């Protein structure tokens, strides 16, 4: 049963690093496209400023 | 009265001759009440 336990602690720490890498990327990720949106409306009110 | 002065010391001397198996035969048994304690103590650690 220990053996089985050793096992299982390693079939548990190899789950939370693949999660680990699942949130992170995901973090990275949508925040890479909000500044991408954020700067693209900017640009949009910059230009009408301009217009106006 | 010879005799059991012969007695005394001969007696003695069997027991002396006696005296480490008997020891041996002790500790060889008390490995077996040794592994119930690390069984539980390996139950601990799981």
């Amino acid at each position: 049963d220990l053996a089985d336990a050793q096992a299982q602690v390693k079939q548990e720490l190899d789950a939370a690093k693949a999660q680990a890498a699942q949130l992170i990327e995901q973090a990275n990720r949508r925040a890479a496209q909000l500044i991408e949106e954020a700067r693209t409306q900017a640009a949009a009110e910059g230009e009408r400023i301009r217009q106006q | 009265l010879i005799g059991q002065a012969i007695a005394f010391a001969f007696f003695v001397a069997f027991c002396m001759k006696f005296v480490w198996p008997p020891l041996i035969n002790a500790i060889s048994e008390r490995q077996r009440k040794i592994a119930d304690g690390l069984n539980a103590a390996e139950k601990a650690k799981a």
